[PDB]
């Protein structure tokens, strides 16, 4: 019945904070704690503190170092969790969490938050460079690179092509930009009469490429 | 603070089967302690909580046991929402703390990467950066290795790589690496070479281009 | 309107509202040695209209301001001088409180833990929360 609904994603320069909220809806937060954890990509969870609402008792892993405030506003059923002085470590995809049971803080979390990702970075937006991978089977693709931040969207022949595509996660490269790999295996007897188009799309930087990979 | 140690990080198994996930505390615990299940881009579920007690709306083919510092999560006949990453915490004193988690996977038959090397495009060469891409593709199970070698010279220290999660339909991983090298340095090398090692192959495959060739 | 019972105890458990319903009641007590006021107010009174809820009737033994609170609701009105260390409150049918178990003690009851008053038989009772903290 009760479920949380959790702000949009940020993009964050180092040294700044952010302010996540995390709303009640079909119901009322009553004095069941709520709770924040992170998740950093391709990492495990991390609690991060957790606030008794009406009570206003907030408890706060040390490790945060007076970086976190967990607040919140009984009449609107929301909750906030502000994190100061952010650095790259602090990206993350941040939960809010009720607890099971009125044991204060130190609770089993039974509902979830969709989660709202952080990214902390000193790049700026910036749209892909699209280059061709060129190709019985044979491979082909694009490399969606130098883009900020997540997320770019890749499909083939505006949709019409799904079988053997294969879209890679993105990977951060030394830069502080963002590089993506989109391959597909077709028939080689193919190559000479089908076109094969990536399209590409960087909401953030309204940027919209539709890539013809060509026989080199 | 209390360590929360899973074990195995990752297994894998058929739909049918038992599986059984290990949680060691550092300290003790008591039974203050919950397991979740966590999609890809979702967030974790709640399972069980205070070691055995079973969430409502979670199925009864998911068991907790355990008090003190080890803990079990069994999952009897597996079903193909199973797959997925599976965490305990605990709750019994501040900070709250997790396990790193057991991924659990689904079992086919060994399947040897089909491998593809990609030169930098002519595209990509006129502003100053060469990337060559390293194509595993459909391969079984996850564990792959790749080694870049220029005029036979290994590389180190100059190559990024993913992986993608498990096929839809025939439950392969595949894995893309990017060699990165200035264009002056491409420019200066004739042989560019991935050699790959998956326990599908027989010896290591190695997939090579000559420059402007 | 008044409950004649106080929210039911829970032992090892607190309880607090979240707002007072208007309607609600709190004694003007004082502090030992400090004596309530000549002719003064026995009660405050949460009290509301259209646009706002406040408390009527100030009791008497620091900032300016006493904000009004939206219709329906007062919040926690502010420490008067030389007042008694624990507040007596008397509720209203409709008002909800809030239970958590004190630190160190936990609860196997799942989910909310509150109390409402209702008018139940021509008499008012508070609900009995399932409450238990060990």
């Amino acid at each position: 019945q009760v479920q949380l609904v959790q702000s949009g994603a940020e993009v964050k320069k180092p040294g700044s904070s952010v302010k996540v909220s995390c709303k009640a809806s079909g119901g009322t937060f009553s004095s069941l704690a709520i709770s924040w954890v992170r998740q950093a990509p391709g990492q495990g969870l991390e609690w991060m503190g957790g606030i008794i609402p009406i009570f206003g008792t907030a408890n706060y892993a040390q490790k945060f170092q007076g970086r976190v405030t967990i607040t919140a506003d009984e009449s609107t059923s929301t909750a906030y969790m502000e994190l100061s002085s952010l650095r790259s470590e602090d990206t993350a995809v941040y939960y809010c969490a009720r607890g099971g049971s009125v044991s204060g803080t130190l609770v089993d979390f039974d509902i979830w938050g969709q989660g709202t990702m952080v990214t902390v970075s000193s790049a700026s937006t910036k749209g892909p460079s699209v280059f061709p991978l060129a190709p019985g089977t044979a491979a082909l693709g694009c490399l969606v690179k130098d883009y900020f931040p997540e997320p770019v969207t890749v499909s083939w022949n505006s949709g019409a092509l799904t079988s053997g595509v294969h879209t890679f996660p993105a990977v951060l490269q030394s830069s502080g930009l963002y590089s993506l790999s989109s391959v597909v295996t077709v028939p080689s007897s193919s190559l000479g009469t089908q076109t094969y188009i990536c399209n590409v799309n960087h909401k953030p930087s309204n940027t919209k490429v539709d890539k013809k990979v060509e026989p080199k | 603070d209390i360590q929360m140690t899973q074990s195995p990080s990752t297994l894998s198994a058929s739909v049918g089967d038992r599986v059984t996930i290990t949680c060691r505390a550092s300290q003790s615990i008591s039974s203050w302690l919950a397991w979740y299940q966590q999609k890809p881009g979702k967030a974790p579920k709640l399972l069980i909580y205070k070691a055995s007690s079973l969430e409502s709306g979670v199925p009864s083919r998911f068991s907790g046991s355990g008090s003190g510092t080890e803990f079990t999560l069994t999952i009897s006949s597996l079903q193909p929402d199973d797959f997925a990453t599976y965490y305990c915490q605990q709750y019994n004193i501040y900070p709250i703390t997790f396990g790193g988690g057991t991924k659990v996977e689904i079992k086919r038959t060994v399947a040897a990467p089909s491998v593809f090397i990609f030169p930098p495009s002519d595209e990509q060469l006129k502003s100053g950066t060469a990337s060559v891409v390293c194509l595993l593709n459909n391969f079984y199970p996850r564990e792959a290795k790749v080694q870049w070698k220029v005029d036979n010279a290994l590389q180190s220290g100059n190559s990024q790589e993913s992986v993608t999660e498990q096929d839809s339909k025939d439950s392969t991983y595949s894995l893309s690496s990017t060699l990165t090298l200035s264009k002056a340095d491409y420019e200066k090398h004739k042989v560019y070479a991935c050699e790959v090692t998956h326990q599908g192959l027989s010896s290591p495959v190695t997939k090579s281009f000559n420059r402007g060739e | 309107e008044l409950c004649d019972d106080d929210p039911p105890e829970i032992p090892h458990a607190t309880f607090k509202a979240m707002a007072y319903k208007e309607g609600t009641m709190l004694n003007c007590e004082c502090k030992r040695g400090f004596r309530r006021i000549k002719s003064g107010s026995l009660y405050m009174l949460c009290t509301g209209n259209s646009s706002h809820s406040s408390w009527d009737n100030q009791c008497q033994c620091m900032q300016p301001v006493d904000q009004a609170s939206l219709p329906g609701h007062c919040r926690e009105p502010p420490p008067w001088e030389n007042e008694a260390t624990e507040r007596i409150y008397h509720f209203v049918v409709g008002q909800m409180v809030y239970y958590q178990c004190v630190q160190g003690y936990r609860a196997l009851h799942r989910g909310p833990a509150e109390s409402v008053c209702k008018m139940t038989h021509g008499k008012t009772r508070w609900t009995q929360p399932q409450l238990i903290c060990t």
